[PDB]
RNA sequence: CUUUUGAUGUUAGGGUAUUGGCCUAACAUGGCUAUGACGGGUAACGGGGAAUUAGAGUUCGAUUCCGGAGAGGGAGCCUGAGAAAUAGCUACCACAUCUAAGGAAGGCAGCAGGCGCGUAAAUUACCCAAUUCUAAAGAAGAGAGGUAGUGACAAGAAAUAACAAUGCAAUUGUAAUUGGAAUGGUGGGAAUUUAAAACCUUCCCAGAGUAACAAUUGGAGGGCAAGUCUGGUGCCAGCAGCCGCGGUAAUUCCAGCUCCAAUAGCGUAUAUUAAAAUUGUUGCAGUUAAAACGCUCGUAGUUGAAU
RNA sequence: AAAAACCGUAAAUCCUAUCUUUUAAAGGAAGGAGAAGUCGUAACAAGGUUUCCGUAGGUGAACCUGCGGAAGGAUCAU
């Protein structure tokens, strides 16, 4: 998953929207862990 | 402590279990020489491979080298004494030409068959195993015995055998007994 | 939940006994018989 | 040049690269990782003993259709629980609620085999008698 | 990173069988480190060696010999040329034996043997005859050591017939029927062997015909050598390392017959080597299959014209 | 001889502080597998608004839009 990300030959979900979803979820996790420190 | 007497293996497996042509050749040889399994073919192959390896290593070596002279003379003498080379082909290149039938020809079974003295090769094997054969005033009952050059004129029946001038076996004497008590009753 | 069908077919098949004697050769004598059947008559 | 140093005093570089790059091989990393003594119910053994807890049936994969018979076993050695396949036609009827069984691997040491999903174990003995000698049905009878 | 409380050196002593921060007093500020110090891990005792490999290599070495360490866990001590000894002593921690209740006595990782642990391992036998050791040294003793018992760990040799006459297919085969030789396995007794038995050799007696004195373990779609034969089941039961088979005419399931493979042996599980030029020094690949840092400078490292 | 004192060699017990390994839990949030489920139709043809990259914002969901870039384009050309 380096330069081979976003490679499209099999009808999958877009790479950048998956990246955006992951970043949102990571932000929520960081907030949850901060609330407990 | 563990004992200091060691041991070694004498055979090796083919590494390719179901090859047709090798299997047919093995059956050829087994039927021709009257053997029991493939293990005997494989032991002879093992021995021949050792011989050939020594010969190859000696041949790659320099001429008029002491190692080559000593070990090559020893190996050639051993081979000619065994009855595998002969008289005009002692040159360390004829070692590489020895084939499986040549070694397989020196067994006591084959020798007992070829010198008359038995009606087949299976007869030859059964006679050796039943204490009927001598090799020079020593009684041998092992069919894989390899006969050396100066021992092949001394194969003959044993003095304790009914085929070699002794009393008859357990069947003859019981038949003769029954005949005696028949004729004296 | 449906494990009452176990061993169904093995218990369905009608039973047949073994056949009787027909003793086989062993060892060196068995290798001799094979050699005759495959090469002696085929020539 | 071809991407490597080739000099008479360049041994340290080659040694260190081969040391670092070996960890990308799956086989080497599987055999040399410290966690195998932990995430392995058999803990490096080839066989283990356990107590039968429950009989179950498992579905086969999509193109096939069957109900494969297995058991759930608690290991005596460490208390863990596993699932093992009972091979043969009517061999599940030879097993009772809590017997002692030997189980072994299933032939693909870390991997599932064929049609069953998520099963890596196989029963070989029950109640101190062989499953095969018991299926042959002409050799032995269960130790009552 | 080490150094307050010895870490690195100097001077003078103490101590030891001797040298030494080994220890004490004064003094100086040193010693190691990306060529990896200081730490963490090891299901790590080191070596002579072992397995597999054309040549390179990869993996193992508790265990016959050599060196090291220990005697439940630690620390002290006597005798003695030699011990920080443990079938020697003193104390604590843990475990545990007898008792008349005041007291006394313990250490199988020596040889047998038991419990527990587990996938995982033998006799509470005989002898100092050999190899050696100790002594007041032919003459005593030695679970050191040897001998047997148990023992499909591993290794070597090697039975389960052979031969005739007739009959029948192509000299031959035996598919078939008749008859006489040969021979161990087995039971009994001896000569020997051995400290004394026992085993191996050798000799005598009795002793094979369905020679019932009766060979097995896996397979028969392909890989991979060997049935498109006969019954049962009917996407169920099941098989199958991989591709796959099974839904009423299954060469693959359950059985009968017949064939193939190895054979007194043959299957299965886990680990490891070759196969793997799929770890590449010999010897890989990087436009598009996995993979050239966004770009330049730069120290260590590696490499450097001709005479 | 018993018994005391002192400088040493020092088992053991306790308190405190770290480090290592294993482990419980209301609740929260992922991934993989399965079953005829519900909703839409983003990709593959110019897929009916060419497809993608980086960054930022928004919406039940797949996604939409702004700024700069590429052709792996639907143009090697006036
Ligand atoms: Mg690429
Ligand atoms: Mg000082
Ligand atoms: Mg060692
Ligand atoms: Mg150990
Ligand atoms: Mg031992
Ligand atoms: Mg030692
Ligand atoms: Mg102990
Ligand atoms: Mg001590
Ligand atoms: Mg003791
Ligand atoms: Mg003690
Ligand atoms: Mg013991
Ligand atoms: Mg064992
Ligand atoms: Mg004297
Ligand atoms: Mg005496
Ligand atoms: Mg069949
Ligand atoms: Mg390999
Ligand atoms: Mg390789
Ligand atoms: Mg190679
Ligand atoms: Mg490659
Ligand atoms: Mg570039
Ligand atoms: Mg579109």
């Amino acid at each position: 998953h380096g330069a081979s990300r976003y490679k499209k030959s099999r009808a999958k979900m877009r790479w950048k929207w998956k990246k955006k979803r992951t970043r949102r979820l990571q932000k929520k996790r960081r907030k949850m862990r901060q609330r407990s420190r | 402590p563990k004992s200091y007497r060691n041991y070694s293996k004498t055979a090796r497996n083919p590494k390719r279990p179901f090859e047709k042509e090798r299997l047919d050749q093995e059956l050829k040889l087994i039927g021709e020489y009257g053997l029991k399994n493939k293990r005997e073919i494989w032991r002879v192959q093992y021995l021949l491979a050792k011989i050939r390896s020594a010969a190859r290593y000696l041949l790659t070596l320099d001429e008029k080298s002491s190692k080559r002279i000593f070990q090559g003379e020893a190996l050639l003498r051993r081979m000619v004494r065994q009855g595998l080379l002969g008289e005009n082909e002692e040159k360390l290149d004829y070692v590489l030409g020895l084939t499986l039938p040549k070694l397989l020809e020196r067994r006591l079974q084959t020798k007992v068959f070829k010198l008359g003295l038995a009606k087949s090769v299976h007869h030859a094997r059964v006679l050796i195993r039943q204490r009927h054969i001598r090799v020079g005033k020593q009684m041998v009952d092992i069919p894989s015995f390899l006969v050396r050059v100066d021992s092949e004129k001394h194969i003959d029946f044993a003095t304790t055998s009914p085929f070699g001038g002794a009393r008859p076996g357990r069947v003859k004497r019981k038949s003769l007994k029954k005949q005696k008590e028949k004729t004296e009753a | 939940g449906s494990l009452a069908r176990a061993g169904k077919v093995k218990n369905q098949t009608p039973k047949v006994p073994k056949l009787d004697k027909k003793k086989r050769l062993t060892g060196r004598a068995k290798k001799r018989q094979l050699y005759n059947r495959r090469f002696s008559d085929n020539g | 040049g071809s991407g490597k140093p080739s000099g008479l005093r360049a041994a340290r570089k080659l040694r260190i690269r081969r040391r670092t790059q070996r960890w990308a091989d799956k086989s080497y990393k599987k055999s040399h990782l410290g966690t195998r003594w932990k995430s392995n119910p058999f803990r490096g053994s080839s066989h283990a003993k356990g107590i039968v807890v429950e009989k179950v049936a498992i579905e086969a994969k999509q193109p096939n259709s069957a109900y494969r018979k297995c058991v759930r076993v608690q290991l005596i050695k460490n208390g863990k629980k596993i699932t093992a396949f009972v091979p043969g036609d009517g061999c599940l009827n030879f097993i009772d609620e809590n017997d002692e069984v030997l189980v072994s691997g299933f032939g693909r040491s870390g991997h599932s085999v064929g049609d069953l999903p998520g099963v890596k174990f196989k029963v070989v003995k029950v109640a101190r008698v062989s499953l095969l000698a018991l299926f042959k049905e002409k050799k032995e009878k269960p130790r009552s």
